[PDB]
């Protein structure tokens, strides 16, 4: 075969030690799960906006007691109109309190005021993935391999718990001070046993089972596991056009093609996970997650020392100190205005 | 190969 004895009885091991971690996992989640105002914002120097979205934004704070500086999720709550923004923004708040995880960012604090809503987390200083990216244009495959394990382990231990993450891209991934990765933004993370059905995530990195209206289930993060490894291995993703429409009918048509510079273990791992069949795609199969982490483009990780965090890193970010914010970019700053009239108190009586 | 090259927001229900 392709392992011999002493190999195969060690992977035979190492796959009985995850499930006992996975078991051990789970109880500690429950029990957050099921039995979760912490702080208040005058408690906080508000910094500088660190990253936008269309409901909020997300700001450098710097804890007036303390001095420890954190990043601060802010959600206008009338902004939250839409219905599934409102139950998406309940589902993040409860699964950040209830997970952890080394490469999950921690959630610290959340309250809501008259106007908004707040989610306080650690402060990762050392940008996007999605910056860096950009910058040097692309990641050699071993590179890409060193973040690509950290979200593989993350994904067998958000699935094991019966959580979606659905929204993986480089955006949301942040490198810490020894340059591995932090999840962060768990707006459309969700707890589902089987099927769900929500029409959400970002264009370039939606299954077609997604886009084709099909309730789907926690292989769609494996699909998009393929397309954050082919773009962080080529500098720009597999289905890549101007319009949403165009990438939506790119993405439903089965084709991909390859940069010269892949691998051949890279292109086959990439072939097994964006994989439009679901009876075929990998992470979706009997061996679930075990056909991704055995794949011969992983035969060089270390499982256990990834998650360790023993693995030297491919790229340390440049830290000036507490509360640097030099690798990340700017943004319009404007005033958060608190409301003397309450908004919204019925619809998010349980954040 | 015409495509977005800045950060991509989500969308929510299509
Ligand atoms: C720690 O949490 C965050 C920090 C930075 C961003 C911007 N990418 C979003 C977050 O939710």
């Amino acid at each position: 075969g392709h392992m011999g004895n002493a190999a195969a009885a060690k992977k035979g091991s190492e796959q009985e030690s995850v499930k006992e971690f996975l078991a051990k996992a789970k109880e500690e989640f429950l029990k957050k799960w099921e039995s979760p105002n912490t702080a208040q914002l005058d408690h906080f120097d508000r910094i500088k906006t660190l990253g936008t979205g269309s409901f909020g934004r997300v700001m450098l704070v710097k804890h007036k007691e303390t001095g420890n500086h954190y990043a601060m999720k802010i959600l206008d709550k009338q902004k939250v109109v839409k219905l599934k923004q409102i139950e998406h923004t309940l589902n993040e708040k409860r699964i950040l309190q209830a997970v952890n995880f080394p490469f999950l960012v921690k959630l610290e604090f959340s309250f809501k005021d008259n106007s908004n809503l707040y989610m306080v987390m650690e402060y990762v200083p050392g940008g996007e993935m999605f910056s860096h990216l950009r910058r040097i244009g692309r990641f050699s495959e071993p590179h890409a391999r060193f973040y690509a394990a950290q979200i593989v382990l993350t994904f067998e231990y958000l699935h094991s718990l019966d959580l979606i993450y659905r929204d993986l891209k480089p955006e949301n991934l942040l490198i810490d001070q020894q340059g591995y990765i932090q999840v962060t933004d768990f707006g459309f993370a969700k707890r589902v046993k089987g099927r769900t059905w929500t029409l959400c995530g970002t264009p370039e990195y939606l299954a077609p089972e997604i886009i084709l209206s099909k309730g789907y289930n926690k292989a769609v993060d494996w699909w998009a596991l393929g397309v954050l490894i082919y773009e962080m291995a080529a500098g720009y993703p597999p289905f890549f056009a101007d319009q949403p429409i165009q990438i939506y009918e790119k993405i439903v048509s089965g084709k991909v093609r390859f940069p010269s510079h892949f691998s051949s273990d890279l292109k086959d791992l990439l072939r097994n996970l964006l994989q439009v069949d679901l009876t075929k795609r990998f992470g979706n199969l009997k061996n679930g997650v075990n056909d991704i982490k055995n794949h011969k483009w992983f035969a060089t990780t270390d499982w256990i020392a990834i998650y360790q965090r023993k693995v030297e890193a491919p790229f340390i970010p440049k830290f000036k100190g507490p509360g640097d914010t030099s690798n990340f970019d700017d943004y319009e700053e404007e005033e958060i205005r608190v409301s003397i009239n309450e908004k919204c108190g019925k619809e998010f009586t349980e954040f | 190969a015409a495509g977005r090259t800045g950060r991509r927001q989500a969308i929510h229900d299509i």
